[PDB]
């Protein structure tokens, strides 16, 4: 038989849907995820790391006139000085105090900390979205893992489960992300060689062990002091110095829906967007005849207290006979109250009890046991607490229609202002019809 | 932390030699508290060193 | 590298809202979302003991304190007045959980 | 906890005292032998 | 929960309240007051003799 169920896509609530399989006595399966995990597609750019700077011993020539000439380093600048006459610590470094040159010469490297320390520049596109489920299956507890593409089918217990695919393809990471380490940003990395001087992506490279480097530092060489032999520049600082100190919060602290971020892989994990559509293959050992089912009859509802704590905090017990001892499933007929129990035991003239969680000020259910149903209500208070530390196991409250018992206010309202426009209609009609008649 | 750098030796002849170069030291926060000084108890997280070898 | 984590701020409640006080030894990062759509985050660094009050909206709020694992938070449906009973304080039960749509149905 | 009054006594040499400190013991770790807390600074010097 | 009552000061009188705590079996407190004292602060004037 194959059963066809959605469910909402927060992680760490159960639900519970009915099987109904005619002749067969009525199933109740219990499942929640524990874990969803969005895995994009990345493709690497390129990688930002810190540069260093390398300068050559710079060449002094005196007397006569240095030269220099163009090459393909990654920033690399030449300048000559003229009119140096530098010294050293034993003296004067040559002969001529005239017409003497300087020559220095600088480009820019990766750092050897660029196979450790540096951020990667990806492409994301779709993501291979799967889960971990848990189900109550026969009274056992079993989990099974698959992608969520309604595709890949695992079977346990010779049942076989299908998930997906996701309602909704909403993913916490945009087409560019940047990863540090542990943290992954949203953001609008430059191109891969229009890299900018004091920001991101000043220096790159295809991949970390790459000799292919990209460098815009805006390197420009300047005149040494008068007596010494140092070399000079102005330089714009390692964007990606600035970029660390500068980061922000990353994803894992700002993404929507609670969206948990883990990287090596890089994935989104347990966010509470849309639902995903469940397809179970189960057994024909699996159900049980209503012929060979347990039966009740004489069947009533009571419940001693109430309230809509959110968390279980109605009681209802029902009272029973059953023409033989056995199991029976146990599930609610509306959406505003759900059954913590999937099934009881019943045995001859007795009594079960269960456990319920409403939003509703007042309790107005009928609850479906093997091959019967009861009605069973009762008024239910608030909360003494404000805050607590888990999600709701009920639903919404929803639209104004399921509001409190005792609402024969507004009936007795409404039915009195109705009653004085029926009343008030019906004396118009008499006279109109007297009105009509005479001429 | 500081904002200069100096390093020096003493000499053969018992005479300090420094020399002493501008440097902004401010190590980067690791985690999300700021701290002086490595407790005893903690949590551990991805960081980069200088190994002995 | 091994670091430290905050003090366990005294957390008292109210209506949709959460009271923290807290106690650092050093500057700490406080940062909170909201677990919807709109995440709305917001962070600050304490310096000093602090007292800083957060509201909680339908959907939960996320808190992280320092280096701590993040708290989180939802409004329970609890009221200062009560359903049945009086038709005034019945009004006030709705009011005070449905404050939106108690106005405009009425 | 936290705030002034925190520790509370009838009078300085009196063995009857009231405390709420909201102290809180911690699991050691990493073969440590320590015995790590959590628990609210003095309200008294927070005062002061 | 927090229950608040009122009581005649009339000592040796016994008093009962009921605590209605919904969802919880009804409970009942007994009180009686076995002493109460007003103790004036007083200041010292003279003495006469």
């Amino acid at each position: 038989y194959e059963h066809v169920t959605v469910i909402p896509n927060t992680v760490g609530v159960p639900y519970k849907t009915l099987v109904n399989r005619p002749g067969y006595s009525p199933m109740v399966l219990e499942m929640e995820l524990l874990s969803v995990t969005l895995e994009p597609t990345l493709s690497l750019d390129y990688i930002t790391c810190e540069y260093k700077t390398v300068i050559p011993s710079p060449y002094v020539k005196c007397c006569g006139t240095a030269e220099c000439k163009d090459k393909n380093l990654p920033d690399y600048s030449c300048k000559v000085f003229t009119g140096v006459y530098p010294f050293m610590w034993g003296g004067a470094y040559c002969f001529c105090d005239a017409e003497n040159t300087q020559l220095s010469e600088a480009h820019v490297e990766k750092s050897e900390s660029c196979k450790t320390e540096f951020a990667s520049a990806y492409r994301a596109h779709t993501a291979s979205a799967s889960a971990k489920l848990r189900v109550l299956y026969q009274g056992n507890n079993i989990t099974v893992t698959a992608y969520a593409n309604g595709d890949h089918a695992v079977t346990v217990k010779d049942a076989k489960f299908i998930v997906g695919p996701m309602s909704s393809a909403w993913t916490p990471f945009d087409n560019k992300i940047v990863v540090y380490k542990g943290d992954v940003y949203n953001m609008d990395y430059p191109p891969f060689g229009a890299g900018r001087p004091g920001q991101f992506g000043d220096i790159q490279s295809r991949t970390p062990e790459s000799k292919d480097v990209y460098a815009n530092t805006q390197l420009v060489l300047q005149r040494p002091a008068a007596g010494t032999v140092h070399v000079p520049y102005s330089q714009a600082p390692s964007g990606f110095k600035y970029w660390l100190k500068e980061r922000g919060a990353s994803l894992q602290h700002t993404a929507p829906f609670g969206c948990q971020i883990a990287t090596n892989p890089v994935r989104a994990v347990n966010c509470a967007v849309g639902n995903m559509p469940i397809s179970i293959d189960i057994p024909e050992a699996a159900f049980t005849r209503v012929v060979d089912a347990p039966s009740l009859t004489d069947m009533s509802c009571e419940v001693p207290a109430c309230t809509h704590s959110s968390d279980f905090g109605g009681v209802a017990v029902i009272k029973y006979a059953a023409s033989k001892k056995g199991k029976c499933a146990v599930h609610s007929m509306t959406n505003a109250v759900t059954i913590r129990e999937a099934e009881i035991e019943v045995e001859g003239n007795s009594q079960l009890q269960i456990s319920f969680s409403t939003a509703l000020a007042s309790a107005e259910f009928r609850v479906q046991v093997c091959s019967t149903q009861v009605h069973c209500a009762a008024e239910c208070h608030p909360p003494k607490d404000h805050i607590v530390n888990y999600p709701a196991s009920h639903t919404t409250l929803g639209v104004q229609d399921i509001s409190a018992t005792a609402m024969s206010w507004v009936q007795k309202i409404t039915g009195g202002v109705g009653l004085v426009v029926a009343v008030a209609a019906l004396i118009l009609i008499v006279v109109l019809c007297v009105s009509f008649s005479r001429h | 932390k500081g904002e200069t750098l100096t390093v020096g030796f003493t000499d053969s002849r018992k005479i300090s030699h420094s020399c002493t170069h501008p440097f902004h030291h401010d190590p980067p926060v690791i985690g999300r508290e700021k701290f002086h000084s490595r407790p005893q108890h903690g949590k551990e997280l991805p960081c980069s060193t200088y190994v002995q070898s | 590298c091994r670091v430290p984590k905050a003090r366990n701020p005294t957390v008292t409640y109210g209506k949709n809202q959460v009271i923290m006080l807290l106690y650092p030894d050093h500057p700490t990062l406080l940062s909170y979302r909201n677990m919807g759509e709109e995440p709305n985050y917001q962070e600050e660094w304490v310096m000093h003991k602090k007292e800083v009050v957060l509201t909680v909206p339908t959907e939960g709020l996320e808190v992280t304190w320092g280096n701590n694992e993040p708290y989180k938070y939802w409004p329970q449906l609890s009221t200062n007045g009560t359903a049945h009973g009086h038709p005034h304080e019945i009004i006030l039960y709705y009011y005070e959980l449905y404050p939106t749509m108690t106005v405009v149905v009425v």
